[PDB]
């Protein structure tokens, strides 16, 4: 079966060039077309350019136009993307895409990869913090109770509530970049007022690239 | 930047099937040209040299196909073709159909079953640099006439002629003790050539007086009368 | 290039019904369209290309049709699986300069429910540092069409208030939302009222609920 | 091309009568006795004057160089039986000044046993050529050949030149004018500094020359010449060659046939360049010293 | 300049016995080298100087030698009135650029004490002004080496902690260890409870100290 790996994640610099690889599959690298798309966070595809398998014979997009260059291999059937000078509005997912067509007609793209979540900025460690609510807060005869994490600008993180045991009711908010440059959301789950001060419930905060965990209990 | 040539021979009467949007036997389920195609239908009459008196067990059409092939597609497989119904996993039976079948091209035959040559110049439009050259083209020769020269980057002008002069074969230019191209070397026939001045001048009107008539005569000093009465 | 727009941009229907969403250009491209259709957490994958036949690997509920410059999807019937968004893109034949439009999210049409409004206090741990931030939760509720208010001290805020909207759940096709003003220590301590007022349309009367330090 | 012209230029000229570095690399004797073949790195500057005399094959080889152990592009020049080897790929360099062997000249292996490639790597650039640099049989049977190749480097592409002229009996170094036209100018990137020669025996021996004439092992001819800038006076034949020319810096005779620009200068007084001496002290350290320590009274 | 670098920088030792501190360098320092001693409440002291002789005031107890790259101090007998801090440094002959080390500390093994943990809730007092100290206790125990939790409603909590380590008794040859937990008013009345989690060699437990509100 035709499946396109590609990579993961991968930060960087403003001022830098970021190498992104994308192997082929399951089709003989010498006849089908491969573009690469970018897919913002919440935009849509922006710029289009094609990687011929054979020669070097490529054409970049009009908006990059010089800072982007897109090498061909025969040897391991594996594509590259080196992006140059990222900016802070480069930070999206990049996609890699095929062509039902042969090398000389193109026609739209069928076969896609995965996706690289390229970012750039300085990671820095998280840090965790419940969300209590007050006294007067109980509306309804039902309670939230939440986790405020901050400090973290990678977003892998899935706030589970008791290890995992409490999956109910439980809302994880998006990641929203402050203006210090580190995303930050909240992950809340109702839970009825008759279960306050019986249940314990302890917010799970994991973040794989910082190798941080912290139990916080609301 | 890469031109992609496809060979492949056809019945006669299918000359004109293979064009960008066409629905045909052999364009549908074989190599199809689409909408796009940026190319030409270049073809000519080989019932000459691909004409046999035998049974021609060479040629095919490619007709028995499960589904529609897609533009510049190039099956290699020989798998047998079903139509319906009718699975034969070893030999082909009534229902099924082998997907070759031999391309009899008598040379008895008139127009619509001869064997035609065609190829089809696919031009790959990417937009990338032309490979390893763009222009390097050169023009004919212009000889016993002042005009402008662009022999390999030489400028100029002047009355290019023939020279008795045998140069060295490594020198290409050719100068003088002052320092003027006096002579220049065809790069396409490798020949000598004397590049001359342009005739020029000075123009000198005779007056015999305003107050004797009004007649004059021009003089162009070092002319041969042949660049422009008495 | 030929800037793609979409004119409804947001097509909320019911599972079930039939699903027209338009992409016009100016442009001859009645043989150049390309349909895709982007789900939330994976990758775009191939609805209809040449917008005249059909794509592989595709039920027979996408028809797509249309010519000219007016060009249109004709779903058969809306699943809980097809409830994503849909692209569109032309091919040109010389200039490869190949664009795309804004995207059309396909929504569930839920019975009208209200936005529970819930209002939390920052906690002590924050303060601790020297940050203040109270979180006004807004969950079962519409589509996010509704503005979050912050009045302090009978005085409205803005600029310093982040809202976070999920997507829509499976389970009831509700939506939730979270306003976070981000204030510092001192200026939370020199103010005693912070309210977080909610309009929403499910909402007769704007509900505000606030607490006193 | 120019044709009876007294055309002076300034370029990388070999001055005439100059002290050309002969090394007597030969291996010959007759009773078995030691001696030593000879292989020196001669630094590369402004360029060389290669100018080797042999029968069949003695020297094959002009590999140019700075420090040929790690970090040094290769510039081999060999020109065997089959094509000319021009390589500028960057490799391991060796530091072998024979190629294979100087003895076993049979034929049995291969046509030039390359020995000297140690191990491959990337490469930058390759030039193969179809005419070959050395064309020589030994058809004439008692004669040798005189070849002289100006390796010069320049900022932009490499020059080389070569010429064959007859190399008949004679006594000392051939006293004759003989212009060098350029064969190949390939571009270069690397500075090179000196300058190595690869000797060894073709497969293709003939038969025993027991004359002096004969058997070319034990006779090398490697020269080398280091050029310097300099003007040169070129006169110009009817056919468009050089048939001689004047160094305008030896001798008094020259600068006057220089300035007059003629190889013939009539009788009488010329006033050619301008005398001048240049200061041989410098008085620095400026006068005008301070006051005298009080170092009296305590010795 | 020459990094003179200490490997142990912690002499424990008990009085009565023979010390070995070392203080090496790179070059050759065999005949350039000063050895001071610093007590805690005055000025620095000349030990030994040239690391071949004796100093004056010096009594016979205090033998230093060594030569080369490698100097050590060779203490007779320790006494009461030694236990200090010994530094090294090299008299360079042209660049006058006389650098020193870090220090290491003498001090006294008794036995192995278990600390007393106390914990003190702020005052109503100081919750009037808008600040609140949590004060745990840590006194009776061995030199400083174990790190002190603080547990606010089972989080772990760090950065808003500071610590207080006095110096060695001259009575019993214990040390004292106090962190104060600064906190505002608005963080004591929300959460309530406040532990002081304390790891020492000489407990096989940790030992947890809470109060509820």
């Amino acid at each position: 079966q035709v499946q396109l790996v590609q990579s993961g994640a991968e930060v960087k610099k403003p001022g830098a060039s970021v190498k992104v690889s994308c192997k082929t599959s399951g089709y003989t690298f010498t006849d089908h077309y491969m573009y690469w798309v970018r897919q913002a966070p919440g935009q849509g595809l922006e710029w289009m350019g094609v990687i011929n398998p054979d020669a070097g014979s490529v054409t970049y997009a009009q908006k990059f136009q010089g800072r982007v260059t897109m090498t061909s291999d025969t040897s391991t059937s594996t594509v590259y993307m080196e992006l140059s000078s990222l900016r802070s509005e480069d930070t999206a997912v990049y996609y890699c895409a095929r062509d039902l067509f042969f090398i000389p007609a193109a026609n739209s793209f069928d076969y896609w990869g995965q996706g690289t979540l390229v970012t750039v900025s300085s990671t820095k460690g998280p840090s965790v913090f419940p969300l209590a609510p007050s006294s007067k807060s109980t509306s309804g005869g039902t309670a939230a109770l939440g986790c405020l994490v901050k400090d973290y600008f990678p977003e892998p993180v899935t706030v589970s509530w008791n290890s995992g045991a409490l999956t109910s009711g439980v809302h994880t908010f998006p990641a929203v970049l402050q203006s210090s440059g580190l995303y930050s959301l909240s992950s809340v789950v109702t839970v009825p007022s008759s279960s306050l001060g019986t249940q314990t419930y302890i917010c799970n905060v994991n973040h794989k690239p910082s190798n941080t965990k912290v139990d916080k209990k609301v | 930047t890469n031109v992609y040539a496809d060979s492949f021979v056809i019945r006669g009467n299918e000359v004109s099937q293979i064009a960008p949007g066409q629905t045909g036997n052999i364009a549908d389920y074989n190599y199809k040209l689409p909408d796009d195609f940026t190319g030409c239908v270049i073809a000519w009459n080989s019932n000459k040299l691909d004409s046999k008196p035998s049974g021609n067990y060479n040629y095919l059409y490619r007709l028995f196909r499960k589904s529609k092939l897609k533009p510049f597609e190039r099956d290699i497989s020989t798998e047998i073709y079903q139509a319906g119904n009718k699975p034969c996993n070893g030999v082909a039976g009534s229902n099924c159909y082998s997907p070759l079948q031999s391309y009899g091209f008598r040379p008895t035959y008139g127009v619509g079953h001869q064997p035609y040559r065609v190829v089809v110049l696919s031009f790959e439009l990417l937009h990338a640099p032309a490979t390893v050259c763009g222009p390097k083209k050169s023009t004919n020769l212009v000889k016993n006439k002042c005009v402008n020269f662009n022999f390999n980057g030489l400028t100029g002008t002047g009355v290019l002629t023939e020279s008795n002069k045998k140069f060295l074969p490594f020198q290409q230019f050719g100068r003088d003790i002052a320092d003027t191209t006096d002579a220049v070397r065809d790069p396409q026939t490798l020949e000598i050539l004397d590049i001359t001045p342009c005739s020029f001048g000075g123009v000198s009107v005779i007056t015999p007086g305003t107050n004797t008539s009004n007649q004059v005569a021009v003089l162009y000093q070092g002319v041969n009368c042949t660049e422009v009465s008495n | 290039e030929i800037v793609l727009t979409q004119s409804p941009a947001t097509l909320s229907l019911s599972p079930g019904e039939r699903a027209t969403l338009s992409c016009r250009a100016s442009q001859s491209v009645s043989s150049y369209l390309a349909w895709y259709q982007q789900k939330p957490g994976q990758a775009p994958r191939l609805l209809i290309y040449d917008a005249t036949n059909r794509a592989t690997g595709i039920p027979a509920r996408f028809s797509g049709s249309g010519s000219g410059t007016d060009f249109t999807l004709t779903i058969s019937s809306l699943e809980p699986e097809d409830f994503a968004v849909y692209y569109c893109q032309h091919r040109s034949n010389w200039p490869r300069m190949f664009t795309f439009g804004q995207g059309t999210k396909l929504e569930i049409k839920r019975t009208v429910a209200a936005p529970s409004v819930f209002i939390f206090p920052p906690s002590d741990e924050q303060l601790k540092s020297g940050t203040a931030s109270v979180v006004c939760l807004l969950n079962n509720f519409y589509p996010r069409e509704a503005k979050v208010q912050w009045k302090v001290d009978n005085a409205l805020q803005s600029g310093n208030s982040q809202e976070s909207v999920t997507e829509q759940d499976s389970k009831d096709s509700t939506y939730s939302l979270s306003s976070t003003l981000t204030l510092s220590k001192a200026d939370y301590e020199k103010h005693k009222v912070y309210a977080c007022e909610v309009t929403h349309q499910g909402l007769s009367s704007p509900v505000t609920k606030s607490f006193n330090r | 091309f120019r044709s009876s012209v007294l055309h002076s230029t300034q370029d990388l000229f070999l001055p005439f009568f100059s002290n050309v570095t002969w090394f007597h690399a030969i291996h010959v004797s007759g009773t078995n006795g030691t001696k030593r073949f000879d292989n020196p790195v001669l630094p590369f500057n402004d360029g060389v004057y290669f100018a080797s005399t042999e029968k069949s094959n003695i020297i094959r080889g002009w590999i140019f160089g700075t420090t040929l152990d790690s970090k040094t592009q290769s510039l081999l020049i060999v020109n065997n039986a089959t094509n000319v080897v021009i390589k500028v790929c960057e490799f391991q360099f060796c530091n072998d000044p024979f190629l294979d062997v100087y003895q076993k000249n049979n034929k049995s292996w291969m046509e030039s046993e390359f020995r000297v490639y140690s191990s491959a790597n990337n490469c930058t650039f390759e030039y193969v050529s179809q005419p070959f640099l050395m064309d020589l049989e030994g058809k004439e049977g008692n004669f040798k050949n005189l070849r002289e190749f100006v390796f010069k480097n320049i900022d932009g592409y490499f020059k080389i030149y070569s010429k064959h002229t007859p190399i008949n009996l004679e006594r000392d170094l051939p006293q004759g004018f003989s212009a060098l036209e350029p064969l190949v100018d390939l571009p270069i990137g690397i500075n090179i500094t000196r300058f190595q020669t690869l000797l060894a025996l073709h497969r293709s021996y003939l038969t025993p020359g027991d004359s002096s004439s004969g058997w070319t092992a034990g006779a090398a001819a490697y020269y080398v010449g280091y050029l310097q800038p300099r003007t040169f006076l070129l006169k110009y034949n009817e056919n468009g060659t050089i048939t001689d020319a004047v160094d305008c810096a030896l001798d008094p005779l020259s600068e006057t046939k220089c300035t007059l620009k003629s190889f013939t200068v009539e009788k009488g007084i010329y006033q050619t360049s301008n005398f001048r001496v240049q200061p041989t002290e410098s008085i620095v350290r400026f006068p005008n010293i301070t006051n005298l320590c009080p170092f009296h009274e305590v010795f």
